[PDB]
RNA sequence: AUACCACACACAAGGGAUCGUUUGGCUCCUGGGACGAGGAAGGGCGCAGCAGAGAGCGAUAUGUGUGGGAGCAGCAGCAAUGACCACACGUCCCCGAAUACAGCAUAGUGCUGGAGUACUCCUUGGAAUUAAGCAUAUGAGUAAAGGAAGGAAAAGAAACUAACGAGGAUUCCCGUAGUAGCGGCGAGUGAACAGGGAACAGUCCAACAGUGUAAUUCUCAAAUGAGAAGUUGUCAAAAGGAAGAAGAUGUGAAUCAGAAAGAAAAGCUGAACGAUACAGGGUGAUAGUCCCGUAGUGUCUUCUUACAUACGGUGAGUAGCUGUGCUCGGUAAUGCACAGUGAAGAGGUGGCAGUGUGCAUCUAAGACUAAAUACAACAGGAGACCGAUAGCAAAGAAGUAGGUUGACCGAAAACAGUGAAAUUGUGUGUGGACCCGAAUGGAUCGGGCCCGUCUUGAAACACGGACCAAGGAGUGCACAUACACUGCAAGUUGAGCAGAGGAAGUCUGUGAGGCGUAGUGAAGACGGAAAGCAGUGUGAGUGCGACCCGAUAGACUUGUGAACUAUA
RNA sequence: UAGGGGCGAAAGACCAAUCGAACAGUCUAGUUGCUGGUUCCCUCCGAAAUGUCUAUCAGGACAGCGCGCACGCAGAGAGAAG
């Protein structure tokens, strides 16, 4: 909308679009402001007042996270997401405390002993450059999802495992649905810490009782 | 609509508190007395030096003829307030006596 | 205008009207946290907040509820054996505008 | 007639180069510049926002203002021969 | 992962920083690895290649060749190595430039300030290594 | 149809679509908010070995000092006697507030002027538009024009609310509320206290200064003197500190080889190794270990901040009143002015005019004040944004080339990639405008008027359309609503805001308000049926540019014009 | 000597190819009951050009005739016989 423009009106054998007032340049007499014009203004310009976020009831958020946690212990769902678990003895996995690990070297040896080798390899081999214009806008590489580790108490193991591709970490008390159901499909593979697994009873309570940690919520 | 359900009688009720009496401030110290005296004194000297203003003369003249209700109306129109008029009439009356 | 509706009344006629968005909400929250933290170091052993009196709320609708007020009155402070300069040094708030009119309200603040 | 033949008589020139602004807009008879109002003390009111931004600070060189910012950054150190005067003051 | 928020991870910003570099930052672009023996003779692991030094080409058309560095093009980031060339229709021969990182140093040119440059870097290490 | 016209296919022309790419734009967040008589901002002119534009710099037109260290892009010459870069300093032509000047203060030195003005304060003040016409009203105390200041500005410690069992400076957020009311009672307009929070801080002058001596400020001298201001009244006390924050910069792990194939391996295949570092960028195809970094760790430099005296209850052309004009939701006057008139020392107020009288709450006509709040230029970080007819007008010497008498107006052009259609030539085939149905070795047979659009009615002697590519029109927000889907249910809820957390996500508290749990009346007053609340979306109404394009007109400027033409 | 102003031996003539009210720029994307245009496929259902009121007659609103979702259900655009 920058330019000085006006319509020539009828009687000149031309369409009555606004035109640019100028002289000495090829720009004289060209068609100015409308959406059907080169260099004109777009239809309904995009605007900051749009509603970016969305609400969801707290009671649904609580219930969805509870049944996402449940699905992490049904083999049919875990396999269905594409985690491969052929070599793993039993689900769920619960690592002890008194893990005294500090180095990545010894950290991987632990994960291999739980049967996770094929799963981890599946992630490392996956790295590829994205198709389309997203590769220009800071979203260049894509990787497959792998195990999530959940802890509750501060331990050295967290900074021993984190550089291994596809390993992900969160605390039990603030466990998110984006981490528990990626892409909106449920049944992510989870490594529990022994403290964290016991805490699930305080957090979600018992059937037909009220949780002390989540006020006003019952299963 | 959660408005206008009680009657005026029941809205007037009140809880039975125990009150505290007000602390009276009647004592006036020696220095405060001299302060007030000097201000009242100064007000005398001004009146002595410069005298009465035109409407005060006209007002006092009416008081000698017992034109009480004329004086009242006159003063109301000069000062605006019926209270100021009642006060100024009483001060002028006392000056003449 | 057609059909049955509540008759419109939407006030968007004024062309000089301003809009205020709230995209800064999470960031300004983080700044307020960081200012309190550093303020708390400057006076380390002492609480960041002062002590305040309990007063009774205003109208017929809220009579039965008690709330924090602005400051203790010279009478409350004196009755508890303190002096105003000392009270300030120990983190008690003071308000010389407030008056005492009840026995009960005085006894509780003491 | 008012078209082509009247164009032949157009050999006088009412505006010359202004000494304040360069813009070939000083009207010799009126004694005034149509771009910048010389010889008035203040500069002229510009007609619109588009036209005034074309002549703002930062459209030229800003020689002095740039040096001042660098000196402020450095803490106004001055000429190193004369440090004692600075320090006393 | 990166936890410092003052450093950029934008593709647009990283690329501009590369090509518009000047001064000492430009010199960092001309670094090459030293051979295993030289990494015992001197403390350093890598140095900026200069004329007169001796290099093995480890990637490309001229792989396995050895020779002396003739010239260093800083604007178009390339090094010319003695005996790596192409012949035109005319029979005339043109030296083809190789990117620094495809080389490895075999013998160092020790003319001029090189011995002081090396000393300065060794000291900078030890200063913090021993602490 | 030998050669014209049309169509199909192959090759050569002609043009620049499409796909692949991007040292640019845009949006949000955080920091910053740094000019001038010591000559600014803006304009002109000069300076290179070969030098037009642009960049850089002033006749010192690549000088000095500090920290580094290898080349100067072409050609000729230079360079460890220091190429080039980074930090500071020195030098800095002419015009311009432009001043050998104007106004003004002090014992004296001096100060102001111009630039910028997004955000803040003070004045002045429209019309288009809506009311389906229009004059009060609306748009709007908005646009435009003037004055002024700072990193914020303004405001600020009650001549304040309230009628409770009361509270207690100012500013900001949630809310009371599209309510009480104002209104050709039409269109439309429209606040306050409460209740929940962020941040918190109070003080000065006058009234009212030692009289057994102006004890007070300044100048010159001197080691104790002269003089100026002032009795129309001067003079009312502390050093001091470690914390807190922002930058700059050093260091920083670990790989080799091969068949086939390619211009080139980093791919693929086997064997290893690092990780508190698998963020991201560069290398001749897709790299943790080839190069620059990153996680982790060192140093250094700046900036911010902190103890003393004496006091109260009368601040005048003011408050108020009469008339008048503007203004506000303020209504028998909410605020502001002008003219007449004009107080008391005791006065002001308690949303409806007057008079009286108790009661409650305050103290005007002098001043200062932090934090929590707003937003350009310039710098830094991010993105479900745009990808060269897009995104800023501008991805190159863009406010440029170029243009107006003037105020002012204003383009195109990416890769030495790919290489579509319109349109042209040559060769080879098939037809005489072309489409649909059905066929021959071969003449052809049957059916069909030119599309889009307003219209009772178009093949029309109704209008738009020469041809091809690319662009090109029901969208966003607020408020009620009916339907479909989801959780809980006499209840329900992501208000703001706090606590946790390598964090614009998520989890947990505290805790208002709103609507519902039953209605009737203008009201006093009375009382007796019917599941709701909050979301995710769809159809639809109203207001904002409101599906896209289009008037003749109206207003406003401290903007321009008598080079053509009129008259002195 | 400059725009609701100038200048005119008067024609509403002339004031930079513009004058029964100049030019530049802004408010402004002024308004429009009027003209033009409004971009993919198949399946199923399917109108009205009438009445009342209107500064109403090239426009609206309310009702009548379509479609979608449908709680439910003895009815019918035809005859007899009084
Ligand atoms: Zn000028």
């Amino acid at each position: 909308m920058r330019h000085s423009a006006k319509s020539w009106g009828t009687g000149r054998a031309m369409a009555r679009v606004p035109r640019v007032r100028a002289g000495g340049t090829r720009r004289a007499g060209q068609g100015a402001n409308a959406n059907f014009c080169r260099g004109g203004r777009m239809f309904a310009p995009t605007n900051v007042n749009r509603r970016w976020n969305r609400k969801t009831l707290l009671s649904i958020r609580r219930y969805a996270s509870a049944m996402a946690v449940a699905a992490t212990s049904i083999p049919a769902y875990v396999e269905g997401r594409g985690h491969r678990i052929e070599q793993i003895e039993n689900i769920p996995l619960v690592l002890s405390n008194k893990i005294d690990t500090e180095k990545t070297k010894e950290g991987i040896k632990i994960l291999y002993n739980l049967g996770l080798k094929e799963e981890l390899d599946k992630v490392e081999e996956s790295k590829n450059i994205r198709a389309g214009k997203g590769k220009w806008r800071n979203r260049r590489y894509v990787l497959k999802k792998g195990p999530l580790f959940v802890y509750t108490s501060e331990t050295s193991f967290t900074k021993a495992i984190r550089n291994i591709p596809g390993v992900d970490t969160e605390r039990v008390e603030n466990l998110s649905i984006l981490d528990l159901a990626p892409g909106g499909q449920a049944g992510r593979l989870i490594i529990w810490m022994e403290d964290a697994f016991e805490k699930l009873t305080e957090i979600y309570g018992e059937m037909n009782e009220e949780s002390k940690f989540k006020k006003g919520y019952t299963m | 609509m959660k408005i206008n359900k009680l009657n005026n009688a029941s809205k007037a009720l009140s809880y039975p508190v125990k009150k505290l009496a007000k602390t009276e401030k009647a004592p006036l110290t020696e220095k405060q007395q001299r302060s007030k005296e000097l201000k009242k004194f100064a007000m005398s000297i001004a009146r002595e030096v410069g005298g009465l203003a035109p409407y005060e003369l006209r007002a006092t003249e009416l008081l000698r003829r017992d034109e009480d209700k004329r004086c009242k109306k006159f003063m109301k129109k000069r000062l605006g307030s019926l209270k100021m008029a009642k006060k100024k009439i009483e001060l002028l009356a006392e000056e003449m006596r | 205008m057609r059909g049955n509706q509540m008759l419109p009344n939407n006030h968007f006629n004024k062309g000089s009207m301003k809009f205020k968005n709230w995209f800064n909400q999470p960031m300004r929250a983080l700044k307020r946290k960081e200012v309190r933290e550093q303020k708390s170091k400057i006076c380390y052993p002492n609480p960041l907040k002062k002590l305040r009196p309990v007063v009774r709320c205003c109208s017929m609708r809220y009579n039965k509820k008690v709330r924090l007020g602005r400051g203790f009155t010279k009478m409350e402070i004196e009755k508890a054996g303190m002096d105003i300069k000392y009270a300030i040094s120990v983190g008690i708030a003071v308000d010389l505008r407030r008056k005492n009119k009840n026995e009960e309200g005085l006894e509780e603040n003491v | 007639s008012k078209g082509t033949p009247s164009n032949g008589k157009k050999n006088k020139r009412n505006h010359t180069t202004c000494c304040r602004c360069g813009s070939v807009s000083f009207h010799k008879q009126k004694g005034k510049c149509s771009s910048c109002a010389y010889p008035e003390k203040k500069m002229k009111k510009m007609q619109n926002r588009k036209a005034m931004l074309k002549k703002t600070t930062g459209t030229g060189k800003m020689r002095h203002m740039k040096k001042e910012r660098i000196s402020r950054r450095a803490g106004y150190p001055g000429n190193p021969i004369l440090k004692e005067i600075r320090n006393k003051i | 992962m990166k936890f410092n928020k003052n450093v950029t991870a934008s593709r647009r910003k990283n690329r501009k920083a590369h090509f518009t570099s000047i001064g000492l930052e430009r010199t960092k672009l001309m670094n090459a690895p030293l051979s295993k023996d030289l990494k015992e003779e001197y403390g350093i692991k890598r140095i900026a290649v200069r004329p007169g030094d001796m290099v093995k080409v480890v990637s490309g058309e001229f792989k396995k060749k050895e020779g002396v560095v003739m010239k260093v093009n800083r604007h178009d980031i390339k090094i010319e190595v003695e005996g790596c060339f192409v012949q035109k229709e005319d029979g005339k021969k043109i030296n083809k430039g190789i990117h620094p990182s495809n080389l490895r140093i075999i013998k160092l040119s020790m003319e001029k300030d090189r011995a002081e440059i090396i000393n300065k870097k060794v000291e900078a290490m030890k200063s913090e290594v021993k602490a």
